[PDB]
């Protein structure tokens, strides 16, 4: 089924992201913490969900 | 006097030449992808059909993709 | 390839009649156009090999290294400035045109379809680096590295001379095809021992092997940067397309007499792994390295397994890759500091704050990162070995783990720490170094990327 | 302005001479046209040629 | 001229380019003869991949 | 550019003025100069030192050098490349040699001999084997699945 | 698509849940929250891909080929016969290469969808892999790096010599 | 080994060695308090024979008190977290950089901090402008052809600054 | 991570340690008072001083300046050495 398939993959490929922001960036985040700290939430929640269907 | 004077190597060359980097690759980093998405979004690639009967192929249109 | 060949020597005299302050920018654009032009050859496509009419073919085996040494040349050029840049116009230009004519016998040497002309443009990449090595040696025995260099690759490869003769009135003509096809077994006699001994003495010469490998340290601590970077890349990697070449011959022998110089290289490259962790003289340590992978290169060729072949070409063009990256970051401290020792450099991570990325990245391809082209290579040649022996692998392995003891060694010895605060003449990162940088590691990835180019001929 | 600087016209027109002198090592090399077993076929149907 | 025009060029270039060593070709070939030996019902893969009714062995 | 004379050519030898000249020359106590001897092993008429150099040296004593204890005329010892500090810290042990290298050892073959015990005597508890359906689990191992039944079965306690 | 005839797949076996519950149901609250968002504007986006190429169209075919006879017509120069020969046999190689590769994803297929019955119903796909990986090490394994043609065919006469012998004696 | 002399002394050795062991008692011996007994306890022991006039019993008994310190010395001692050795060792070099530096930055950032660098400019030609005269003058007299210390005296003839100030007094703040 | 710190405020908790200790009267305490000199007490106690001081202030002063400080200004001198106390 395409919905666990793409959670997983979206919990690898939304931790790619803020390094390639930075070296894309030539400004500077001062709450770098809190984009990373978004992202580690988001990839939590996004995470949280596909082991419960596991499970499930 | 809280705050002191902190003495960093130096900045400009090396955010220079990092500037210069990410910029003249980006010259033509944007227009060949937005063009190869353009490729793929106009013309496609092809269709999978076989050879027909009386009919002298070219060493090209063998090939999937139109750029290659 | 000879619409290749004519912009190679026609790239020559605009150098001479170009005008005074304008010879850098004319010999880099149009360096870098034959840099495409060049690499617009890639349609190596399946069964056969691609041929031109009695002077030029291409395998798998030579496409890559023609290509790296015309991605090379600016690189090369680029680097040898500001040594020899304040020294005379006609001197200078005599430099940059020799260093094209190099070159030049190098695409003859790659894209050699017979063999008695491989010898021949073998030595012709042998004289013109002796001639630029001894003119700008920069130090005080460069009389001594040139005359190594010139009695031990003449010497070694003189009597490759008379077994191709040999071959010749044995068998007909030398073209790579038909030796493919009208070859037939030589057993064991002596005298194809003796003919097998003297074209893989050599090559073995040329790599270096260990036993005569006192030929590459001063050759290259008693060499200008440029002239570095194309004896270790070009000339190591093409001893090695060399006996990659004629090792198609001469099938049963080397069962038998290929026991010594597998021994040797691989006691050998663990005592240069030794003796790499312990001197001082910054430069030397990646010629000693070398040494080491050029030795892992040849257990690679003799074992003769497709796995070792392709992971032995892939080392061979990772190698050069990472050896001329860390050849121009020694040229950039000696830059800075006049001194060549290692103790002296210490420090450096405040000063020359991004220097210190390029290093690191550099150590990591020396380490074998698992990702890049280095470790492909290493792994392929440990899996082809453990065929080949099921025991061999406690020398890969302490090999791996003292190659990325030294390499790691070097890193933090030499650019970690604490500044010896008496320098004072450290400048900020020139933006030529960091271009060459750049130079050096995004072909590196971009090839990590899709690396089913550069794999051997048994692909 | 080709004769203020005739500099960086060189070696592209050594380029394009040495693809011309390919294509006469080609033409010179012209032995064979079809005369293999397994590339093999009729001349047709445009005009008599099957490859240049 | 150093990192536009050739480094990224260079990269589409190569990261497709035609089907080197005839893959995609080979692959939808070994599908089509797996086709051929399975609704042949002859097995795949047999030895002797040369004619081994034309052969002669020089006997004792 | 650096004088000739002040390298390093031959041992020792003569002890009047080879040795003064190569005092002077390296700048030491003069009749604590030392040969290795002429051992030729290379070696020239460099001297020897009492081969620890780092973890001696406390930082309090406040010399020019911050890590390598080093003040920029002393002997540079031939050994210093191996005696760096982050490489081999030559400090006074806290108890001995010997006794440390027996005690480990003789630990180490302690608990290999009672490993050794352990592999010759094991444990259990008081247990059977499992049950099996299929004559002790058929066609889950290796498979025969119309070729080789091996009838035995179970019977209850 | 593809082929099914080279890519078998088993019966699809969807078995129905049963609450007995009253949650009620969160698991299926955000599964149609995730069709119903993402799965209705890349439809859409697939839909608008497929007439903007659907106004021209290309085409690609599969190279086939002729059939040289022999290496074994070919007598010992024969240099515009023996390159046929090898070209049709090395190309015969590749193809064998990803026959091979086919099976082993065949394999990893039935290890996949059996889960944790392992030693049911991959008896037949890994016993064809056996079989298929017995004919490839006796007929391409034993032959080295460099390959001609010649060596197959001797490594050929040496096999059947060898076993003809043994099975002589020991009829 | 010292910068004054030779000779440590007798009693400079005597009271590194009651430094020692006190440090090691203080590691050997937590809770405070019965380390408080045992410091007066080794105040007593120094105070048994303080009352020796004689050498040879000093530093005879020195020697069986060294070995009875190296006795029961402890394995990792509560060194500081700034002392070499312990935690800290140039913890903070992450930014000790030096500061004949800054001379190599570019004039916009020059434009950035425009009142402390003219201020650098003027204590750079203080230290130009005072180092012929003074400090070469005193280095031509004051140094006898052995200087045999390890210590300048200041320039206590007439005016200005005593020599060698420069990389001794503009060290960095230790503190990023 | 970093304390206001003043010479005022530290020349008055060193005296102020001082003035705890007990075989030195509070009586005379003085910021200029030598300790060898002319309070007579002992080199021994006033190395003990030396270690209750460093204990405080966190970090050894070294032994070679464990011999000649002999007064509260020379050591208000070496702890805003270490501590790099000025404005
Ligand atoms: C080292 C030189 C190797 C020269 C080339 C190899 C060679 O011909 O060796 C055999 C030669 C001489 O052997 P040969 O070439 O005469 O061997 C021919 C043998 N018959 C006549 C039976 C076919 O010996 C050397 O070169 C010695 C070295
Ligand atoms: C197995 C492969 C073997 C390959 C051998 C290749 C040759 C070996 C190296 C030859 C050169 C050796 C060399 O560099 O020696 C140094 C020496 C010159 O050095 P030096 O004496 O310091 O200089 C005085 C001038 N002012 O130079 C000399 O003394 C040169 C002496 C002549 C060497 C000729 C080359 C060898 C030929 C052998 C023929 C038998
Ligand atoms: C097998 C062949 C292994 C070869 C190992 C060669 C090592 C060469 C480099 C040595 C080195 O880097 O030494 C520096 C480091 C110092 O560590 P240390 O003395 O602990 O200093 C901190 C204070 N405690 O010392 C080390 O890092 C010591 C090296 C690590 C341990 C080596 C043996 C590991 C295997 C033990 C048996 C299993």
């Amino acid at each position: 089924m395409n919905l666990f398939s793409s959670l997983t993959l979206v919990t690898l490929i939304l931790l790619t992201m803020p390094i390639a922001a930075i070296n894309f960036n030539t400004h500077k985040f001062t709450n770098y913490p809190l984009y990373v700290k978004t992202t580690i939430s988001c990839a939590f929640i996004t995470s949280m969900i596909p082991t419960m269907m596991f499970i499930h | 006097g809280k705050r002191l004077f902190i003495i960093k190597p130096s900045g400009f060359y090396d955010k220079r030449f990092l500037k210069l980097l990410r910029f003249y690759i980006l010259l033509t980093g944007i227009p060949v992808v937005i063009g190869i998405t353009l490729i793929n979004v106009f013309i496609g690639e092809a269709e999978l059909a076989e050879i027909p009967e009386g009919y002298v192929p070219e060493h090209w249109e063998y090939f999937k993709h139109p750029i290659s | 390839m000879l619409k290749y060949i004519i912009p190679t020597m026609m790239l020559m005299p605009l150098t001479w009649l170009s005008k005074n302050s304008m010879i850098w920018i004319n010999t880099t654009l149009h360096s870098l156009l034959i840099s495409l032009t060049s690499l617009l050859l890639l349609n190596q496509f399946g069964d056969n090999s691609l041929n031109f009419s009695l002077t030029f073919f291409s395998d798998s085996l030579s496409t890559p290294l023609l290509i790296l040494t015309m991605w090379l040349l600016p690189l090369m050029l680029m680097a040898s400035q500001h040594h020899l840049s304040k020294e005379n116009l006609a001197r200078k230009k005599l430099f940059i045109s020799m260093l094209i004519l190099l070159q030049l016998f190098l695409i003859m040497t790659f894209t050699a379809t017979e063999l008695i002309f491989f010898y021949i443009m073998f030595e012709a990449t042998l004289v013109p680096t002796l001639i630029i090595i001894t003119r700008w040696g920069n130090q005080t025995e460069r009389l001594n590295a040139g005359l190594y260099f010139l009695f031990y690759t003449l010497a070694g490869s003189l009597p490759l001379l008379v077994a191709l003769i040999y071959i010749q009135n044995t068998m007909g003509s030398l073209n790579f095809l038909i030796l493919q096809y009208w070859v037939q077994p030589m057993p064991n006699s002596w005298s194809n021992t003796f003919m097998w001994l003297a074209c893989m003495m050599a090559f073995m010469v040329k790599m270096p092997l260990y036993g005569l490998h006192l030929w590459l340290p001063k050759a290259h601590v008693e060499a200008p940067i440029a002239g570095s970077m194309v004896l270790a890349a070009i000339l190591l990697k093409l001893g090695g397309y060399g006996m990659m070449r004629i090792t198609l011959l001469l099938n049963p022998i080397t069962d038998f007499m290929a026991y010594p110089f597998i021994m040797l290289s691989l006691w050998g490259m663990i005592m240069t792994s030794s003796i790499c962790l312990r001197q001082t003289d910054l430069k030397s340590l990646i010629a000693y390295s070398s040494v080491s992978h050029m030795a892992l290169v040849i257990v690679a060729i003799l074992i003769q397994t497709p796995w070792s072949y392709m992971g032995a070409t892939a080392l061979m063009i990772a190698h050069g890759l990472t050896s001329s990256m860390l050849f121009c970051l020694a040229n950039s401290n000696y830059e800075r500091v006049h001194s060549r020792t290692m103790i002296l450099a210490r420090g450096l991570q405040t000063l020359l704050p991004l220097m210190a990325a390029w290093w690191l990245l550099a150590s990591l391809t020396n380490l074998a990162l698992p990702p890049s082209i280095n470790l492909i290579g290493e792994l392929f040649v440990v899996m082809s070995t453990f065929s080949w022996s099921n025991i061999t692998i406690i020398l890969m392995g302490l090999n791996m783990v003292i190659t990325a003891l030294y390499s790691l060694y070097m890193l933090i010895t030499t650019q970690r720490g604490k500044h010896t605060h008496h320098i004072n003449n450290i400048l900020p990162s020139f933006t030529r170094e960091n271009a060459l940088m750049s130079l050096h590691m995004l072909p590196l990835l971009l090839l990590s990327l899709n690396p089913k180019i550069i794999l051997g001929p048994l692909y | 302005v080709v004769r203020d600087h005739w500099i960086h016209v060189l070696v592209p027109v050594g380029f394009v001479f040495g693809y011309y002198l390919d294509r006469k090592n080609d033409e010179k090399l012209a032995a064979f046209r079809n005369k293999s077993l397994l590339y093999k076929r009729e001349l047709k149907p445009n005009e008599e040629v099957t490859w240049k | 001229f150093g990192f536009s025009i050739v480094l990224v060029l260079g990269s589409t270039f190569v990261a497709y380019l035609p089907d080197y060593r005839m893959q995609e070709w080979a692959r939808r070939e070994a599908e089509r003869l797996v086709k051929y030996r399975e609704a042949h019902g002859l097995p795949l893969m047999e030895s002797n991949c040369f004619d081994p009714s034309k052969i002669q062995l020089p006997e004792d | 550019s650096h004088i000739t004379k002040d390298m390093l050519p031959g041992p020792y030898p003569k002890t009047p003025e080879e040795r003064a000249a190569a005092a002077k020359k390296y700048n030491m106590r003069v009749e604590d100069y030392e040969p290795y001897p002429d051992d030729g092993m290379g070696y020239g008429d460099y001297p020897k030192l009492p081969d620890r150099s780092q973890q001696e040296r406390d930082p309090w004593y406040d010399w020019d050098h911050p890590d390598l204890r080093l003040n920029w005329g002393e002997p540079m010892h031939w050994d210093l490349d191996m005696y760096i500090r982050n490489r081999v810290d030559t400090s006074p042990t806290p108890v001995n040699w010997n006794l440390m290298c027996k005690h480990l050892f003789g630990f180490v073959a302690f608990m290999l001999f009672m490993f050794w015990v352990g592999e010759t005597y094991p444990t259990y508890q008081p247990v059977g084997p499992k049950q099996y359906p299929y004559n002790n689990l058929y066609l889950e191992r290796g498979g025969d699945p119309n070729k080789e039944p091996e009838p035995v079965v179970h019977y209850e306690i | 698509s593809w082929d099914k005839d080279v890519y078998p797949e088993p019966p699809r076996r969807t078995p129905a849940p049963s609450p007995q519950t009253s949650l009620p149901n969160p698991i299926t609250y955000l599964t149609k929250a995730f069709d119903l968002l993402v799965d209705r504007p890349v439809t859409l986006v697939r839909e608008f891909i497929e007439r903007q190429h659907a106004k021209n169209k290309y085409y690609y075919y599969h190279r086939e080929f002729r059939r040289v006879p022999d290496i074994t017509e070919c007598h010992e120069k024969d240099v515009l016969c023996m390159f046929e020969a090898e070209m049709q046999w090395k190309r015969d190689y590749k193809v064998d290469q990803e026959i091979v590769n086919i099976i082993q994803e065949r394999l990893k297929a039935c290890q996949q969808r059996e889960g944790e019955s392992h030693r049911q119903n991959c008896a037949k796909e890994l016993q064809q892999f056996t079989q298929v990986v017995k004919a490839y090490q006796d007929r391409y394994h034993d032959l080295g790096a460099h390959y001609s043609a010649r060596k197959c065919l001797a490594k050929q006469k040496q096999r059947m010599l060898a076993e003809r012998k043994a099975t002589k004696e020991a009829a | 080994f010292l910068p004054s002399a030779a000779y440590l002394t007798h009693q400079q050795k005597v009271l590194q060695l009651y430094k020692r062991a006190l440090r090691h008692l203080e590691s050997r011996c937590v809770h405070r308090d019965k380390y408080r007994y045992f410091a007066c306890l080794l105040r007593a022991r120094f105070d048994e024979h303080k009352n020796e006039k004689d050498m040879v019993k000093a530093t005879q008994l020195l020697r069986e008190a060294e070995k009875e310190f190296w006795h029961g010395q402890h394995p990792q001692p509560y060194i500081f977290p700034e002392s070499p050795g312990g935690t800290s060792y140039e913890r903070y070099e992450c930014y000790k950089v030096p500061e004949w530096c800054l001379d190599d930055w570019h004039p916009s950032e020059k434009a950035m901090y425009p009142d402390y660098f003219a201020k650098r400019e003027q204590w750079k030609k203080l230290r130009r402008e005072s180092w012929e005269r003074e400090v070469k003058q005193l280095q031509e007299e004051t140094p006898v052809g052995g200087p045999r210390t390890e210590a300048l005296p200041p320039a206590r003839k007439q005016g200005d600054l005593p020599p060698l100030w420069w990389h001794i007094v503009t060290r960095p703040r230790e503190r990023p | 991570d970093a304390p206001p710190l003043t010479l005022e405020g530290i020349k008055d908790r060193v005296l102020y340690v001082l003035k705890l200790y007990d075989k030195i009267d509070p009586e005379k305490l003085s910021v200029n008072s030598h300790f060898m000199k002319d309070l007579g007490l002992d080199s021994l106690d006033q190395v003990e001083i030396i270690m209750a001081m460093e204990d405080e202030f966190g970090f050894e002063i070294p032994d070679i300046d464990a011999e000649k400080l002999m007064c509260p200004q020379e050591i208000v001198d070496y702890i805003a050495d270490k501590k790099d106390v000025y404005e």
